[PDB]
């Protein structure tokens, strides 16, 4: 008399999991990433990606470059109007 | 000259920015930048839960 046995006979929802979903898209996803890197692209030397790095990265906000770019066009502008117009 | 009143009067604006906003818009980058990390994280620590 029927000694039928599911245990063993699931093996075919052994893979039906939905994590593995996740896991298969995850062993891909780390399979090459970095940790963090050792040290990428935060600086470079573009002669004026050491300008970036300086001020224009995450590691400044600060308004130098601002002004800067200001002063130059106070400089630019007066002298200008005598050579074009 | 005429136009170095304007001029004086635009470094007074100038320093009012470097003065108030330069700090807060610090304080917002920084609010924004610890938010998508925190979210990041979130997701690490998300999968490798699944895998336990």
């Amino acid at each position: 008399v029927s000694t039928l046995i599911p245990p063993k006979v699931v093996s075919s929802k052994n893979i039906g999991s939905a994590p593995n979903a996740k896991r298969i898209a995850n062993v891909v996803h780390f399979y090459k990433s970095l940790p963090q890197g050792p040290a990428p692209a935060i600086k470079a030397n573009t002669r004026l990606a050491r300008y970036k790095a300086k001020y224009f990265d995450g590691d400044n906000a600060s308004g130098k470059p601002l002004w800067h770019f200001a002063l130059g066009i106070i400089a630019f502008g007066y002298s200008m109007e005598y050579y074009f117009h | 000259n005429d136009e170095s009143i304007l001029l004086l009067t635009f470094l007074g604006f100038t320093g009012l920015v470097a003065k108030y906003l330069a700090p807060a818009y610090k304080d917002f980058a920084d609010a924004r930048m610890k938010k998508v990390s925190d979210v990041l994280n979130a997701s690490r620590n998300k999968h490798v839960e699944a895998v336990k």
